[PDB]
């Protein structure tokens, strides 16, 4: 029951395992391996979706 | 079966050239509450770019996901007021500014928890210290509310049957634990804009939510013949951290530990004039 | 043209011929509560219609001195209609709003306002160190008016406007949902503010969901006219709501 | 109460002001005085949080001539709590009627804000009222004892649960037995 | 056993251990009103649950010498819970009701209660060619007493107990939907009564759809006890309610 | 073969709309000593809600499962009396309040369990402390029952050939063991309801059936020039426990380690009147 | 001769690996794991079953 996963490296220029050893999930490490994110939420929160391109009004 | 196996780089720039057409990127109306969307490529002639940035380290976890000091407290192993051979705190995360301020920059959080604790002595000043004494040992006890709280060092509910405790020695690792998401709503609340009796009086503010409990900390049977001084620093690290509703970082210098209350401040600091750029 | 929006809740409807697009809080729009996120077992009352209306909340005067105002809900519409009724007499409530503020002038008067709703909007006393009352801060639909200097009056809140009352800089409140009333191109602002809160349903008399906020950043100025003061009405109309355990009315 | 045993019998009466408060008490399972002591509150007590519905069960231990009928409502959390009957019987209630069968069973709901609540109750989680009222009236034949007395049971549903153990503070000691 | 009855509306419940069948107005069951049937264009408000629930309209007392009481709806629940306050912020209303009478006594005790609805009870003044206000006929969920002997004050109502008040046979009221409290077998009287009149909506603080009558036939008597007389208390419960022309609160 | 592998959450409520019957779910009789099992949905109408409770941790096996003290004593590694310098207790669960309670809520256990010692030293107060002793050694010794006990430190009885025993030196973690049911009987028996003799004579009560031992503890070799005081605290902590004919909880405060002997307490407290809810 | 186990998380939003190192049961961890229940033993001891829709007696 062990993961592997690759590891943070570098763009032009690696792998490690995991176990858990104890019955409850609060006692995992950090799950800091997550990158995904959305801004549209907060920048774009109108009804009527506006194009760039087009005028504003 | 023996094992089961288990990045996101910034948008690259793109050419552009000279343009001559109706479209108008570089205008819009800001009275939308809608942020203008552009980039350099929209106003210049730009370049084919590759970025290999990534946002890895601003994410929530990571910007969290540090250890920091809450709260410290001094006790000693012996004398003469028993309300000062041990502590009683009552758990909240107001007290120290640093870490308050990075809490508050949202207003509901929903976390797991990993608590460090780290513990230090030293031998009083006096006329006469020459002593031996062994090694000392520290018990940490945790009182959800409305449990029994000992009046003194050597009370009978230091005796925790369902209470969890620790018991730790001087010269060892710092003492860890981890702790679940214990709050009674479905998130904790860093602000809370209300009041506690239905009619709209008593406590108000974040006061009111704050019902995690105590913590106990004593020598477990250390009693020199000369006074000992003890430390205790508590570490907060936040794990699996989700959050919601961003507000505005404070400006104003905190001045209560379970208030909003403040001083008016200056929005920023001046210069000669508006032209002065030297 | 996209510069004319119509809303029709209930029997009321709202008509501009002079707006900006409309901005749906964080992307949310309001709805009933779900069957697996309820906590309460008894049947809620969904008073549709009768509750989901606009209610024009009063209306200010802005001068060439003014320096802002804020409003809190629900207690805003404590005494208003059925709502105020249902409010009183149901322990849990949950329902968003609409808020549409209204604020003309001729194409030769010039000012900008900012409007913005803060969630849990807590404030903090004039003095550190020492309590107000529910009344320095809501006392039904009146408004409450920011102060230029630092507030000195043990008995309400620090109205210092730069601070926003909550020790943050004022310019920063671009962060919450909001829209800005500019003379010159707009004279309405609408904001559809979904139910924010850490527990599916609340006592709409113990907490204030969200405070709105009215702020000139750039104040109203005219030359040789007969208009002495630009009036600003606010409207609001609460969606899908639905209330839970009947009660003796408060 | 100088007979200890007097504390369960909740007394009655045959000619009772049109309409009159039987007994009146807080929800509070785990605190109240009422509850502190049960089979119910015991358990409680080693925990400190809480959810889900109760049932409170009354029984009619009169003469078998008697008969009445009694309005119990359950009040949920508010600035007041109810003072007459048409003030309770606005609140979840249930009219009970004396006959063959001698208990009727009151389920009081959970209506909360939170998924949970503290044992250790405070006014953030209060819990409501409980209050019983005559609804017509005892009526005896002749030859009958003029006094009555009514109990009452406290359980859990089936959706009951607690969590957070800790330590009861009902139990304590000075020195090493 | 067909003696055990129980009824659930709303957040209440009615449990009888000693009761006769169940009476349904003319046969047909309270319901909503239909597309095709109503005249109204605007959407109604059908505040289920908040509205459909059993109401204690207060408690009478039962004596050697009583003569009978009556009461008048929707009136009688003018000032009660939410139904009230609907009732006064809507121009029309629309709804059946479930009347529950409770009146018990010892196996040593005898008399005999006739409870029946009368739609349009229309009532004739004490002195012929004398007005009464809208006080001696109806004060919300007060009862009103009958009167053996012929009234003569000018200011009320014929009370003479054998016509009625309505200058016809008592003994000929069993058209109407009715039941009787027996003390020999019976403790309370159900009817189900749904909404009769010549339009399908109609205003509820102009108009009194019917009338309860509760009538002693045989007059209570009971010998060497210490009970001295037997209460009774009636429960009304709105069914299919729903509202409509929302306006300002009368 | 390198692995093999190997949740019930609460009732959920119903939707229920009006009803009109001859059923009456509401109505019962206490009598027969049958608690009714009627649900909110049986008297009132209610939404369709799902319940993701659980009731982990109501079970007996986390009831139980936390370490409590049992017993705690002081012995100095030199005094004049001999019988000062040792420790010698008969095992039994009846010292501690807390755990005593918690086990006497069932009359039958049958468990494993898990004992922890935890040892701390202090230099006892005098008119001169200054010496230099190296780190302390203690032994830990378990007798069963009829076994030869020691009658002084330095007895020949401390060469434990079978009986088990452990070595524990000071700055180390604490000493732990394991223990399985050494019961002769089918399971542990919290109360016993009968005498000793035949003839209904002798010994009354649960002091019959502890037949459990004794532990001793000394300090292997230490001899300071100064006394130097010791304490030993004893953690029980059950696994895989089962349990058999629960019992209502003890109302009045014990009084005997080895009795039930009590004296009468008031059911509960007291308030005003009937009526009073304040 | 490795156990795989879920452990405890949440409804909306995980395996863990036990091997046992002594010759006896009693050092094993302590099995918290079962959650199985019945409490009619307690409630509904009668007899004959009680249906709860019709009448006690
Ligand atoms: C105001 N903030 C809200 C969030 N809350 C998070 C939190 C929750 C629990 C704990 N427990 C610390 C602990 C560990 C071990 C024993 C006893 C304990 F109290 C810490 C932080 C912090 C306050
Ligand atoms: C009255 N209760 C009955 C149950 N009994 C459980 C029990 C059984 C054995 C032990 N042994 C502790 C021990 C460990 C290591 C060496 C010697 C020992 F005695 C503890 C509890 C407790 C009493």
């Amino acid at each position: 029951g062990a993961q592997v996963s690759t590891q943070k490296t570098g763009a032009h220029e690696i792998h490690y395992t995991n176990i858990n050893y104890y019955k409850d999930a609060a006692s995992n490490s950090a799950n800091r391996q997550d990158f995904t994110q959305d801004p549209s939420k907060f920048t774009e929160p109108v009804k009527d979706v506006m194009i760039k391109s087009l005028p504003a009004l | 079966g023996d094992v089961e196996e288990a990045v996101v780089h910034v948008a690259d720039t793109m050419r552009s050239g000279p343009s001559n057409s109706a479209s108008v990127p570089a205008l819009t109306a800001v009275e939308t509450g809608h942020t203008s969307q552009v980039t350099p490529s929209d106003t210049m002639q730009t370049r084919h770019v590759k970025n290999y940035h990534s946002r890895s380290e601003s994410t929530v976890e990571n910007f969290l996901g540090r250890s920091a000091c809450v709260y410290m407290e001094e006790y000693k192993t012996t004398d003469n007021d028993v309300n000062k051979k041990f502590v009683a705190w009552p758990i909240n995360t107001k007290q120290m500014v640093q870490m308050r301020r990075k809490l508050e920059m949202f207003t509901y959080l929903r976390f797991d928890m990993e608590v460090t604790f780290v513990i230090t002595s030293r031998q009083d000043p006096g006329t006469t210290l020459a002593q031996d004494m062994p090694v000392l040992t520290h018990q940490i006890m945790y009182v959800p509310p409305g449990g029994p709280i000992p009046a003194k060092v050597d009370d009978y509910a230091w005796q925790t049957s369902t209470n969890p405790s620790i018991f730790w020695t001087e010269g060892n690792a710092p003492a860890r634990m981890s702790i679940p998401f214990i709050s009674i709503g479905n998130a904790y609340s860093n602000f809370y804009d209300g009041w506690s009796n239905f009619d709209q009086r008593g406590s108000y503010g974040y006061n009111t939510l704050n019902n995690l409990g105590h913590i106990y900390v004593r020598h477990v049977s250390g009693s020199s013949p000369h006074p000992i001084t003890s430390t205790i620093r508590v570490y907060f690290k936040p794990k699996h951290t989700r959050a919601w509703v961003p507000r505005p970082p404070r400006l104003c210098q905190y001045k209560k530990a379970f208030s909003v209350d403040f001083t008016p401040t200056p929005i920023t600091d001046t210069r000669k004039d508006i032209n002065t750029v030297t | 043209s996209d510069r004319v929006r119509s809303i029709t809740l209930g029997n009321s409807t709202i008509t501009t011929q002079e707006c900006a697009n409309v901005v749906v809080g964080y992307g949310r729009w309001p709805t009933y509560l779900r069957d697996d996120e309820a906590t309460a077992e008894d049947q809620p009352t969904q008073p549709d219609v009768a509750t989901c209306r606009f209610y024009t909340l009063d209306s200010i005067k802005w001068e060439k001195g003014s320096v802002g105002w804020w409003w809190k809900f629900p207690e805003a519409l404590s005494d208003m209609g059925l709502f105020g009724q249902n409010m009183q007499y149901h322990y849990l409530g949950r329902a968003g709003y609409t808020i549409h503020v209204q604020c003309n002038a001729s194409k030769f008067h010039q000012g900008c306002l900012l409007v913005v709703c803060v969630p849990e909007a807590e404030m903090g006393g004039a003095v550190v160190g020492q309590a107000f009352s529910a009344t320095a801060m809501a006392n039904g639909d009146k408004a409450y008016e920011f102060t230029s200097a630092t507030q000195s009056d043990q008995t309400k809140v620090q109205t210092a406007i730069h601070n926003a009352g909550m020790g943050v800089g004022v310019g920063n409140l671009t962060i919450y949902p909001h829209q800005w009333i500019n003379l010159r191109t707009n004279n309405s602002a609408t904001i559809v503010m979904p139910y924010i809160n850490s527990v599916p349903m609340d006592n709409m008399f113990r907490h204030y969901n969200f405070t709105l906020m009215v702020i000139p950043f750039v104040k109203l100025d005219y030359a040789d006219t007969a208009s002495t003061y630009v009036p600003i009405t606010v409207t609001v109309a609460p969606m899908c709501a639905e209330y839970n355990g009947l009660r003796l009315a408060q | 109460t100088t007979d200890q045993m007097e504390m369960f019998r909740i007394p009655v009466t045959i000619n009772a002001p049109l309409q009159q408060q039987v007994f009146g008490l807080r929800l509070q399972p785990g605190l109240d005085s009422v509850f502190k002591h049960t089979l119910l509150g015991e358990i409680l007590n080693y925990y400190a949080h809480w959810s889900g519905s109760m049932k409170l069960t009354f029984v009619f231990c009169g003469s078998a001539m008697a008969t009445g009928k009694f309005l119990i409502a359950y009040s949920p959390p508010g600035a007041n709590p109810p003072k007459t009957r048409k003030d309770a019987m606005l609140g979840t209630h249930i009219i009970w009627d004396i006959g063959l069968q001698s208990s009727c069973v009151l389920c009081v709901p959970w209506i909360s804000q939170t998924h949970y609540r503290l044992v250790q109750q405070d006014e953030y989680t209060s819990a409501g009222y409980v209050t019983c009222w005559y609804q017509t009236g005892m009526i005896v034949p002749p030859g009958t004892p003029n006094s009555s007395s009514i109990m009452c049971f406290a359980s859990a549903c089936n959706d009951f649960s607690v969590r957070m153990l800790r330590d009861t503070p009902f139990i304590s000691q000075d020195n090493k037995l």
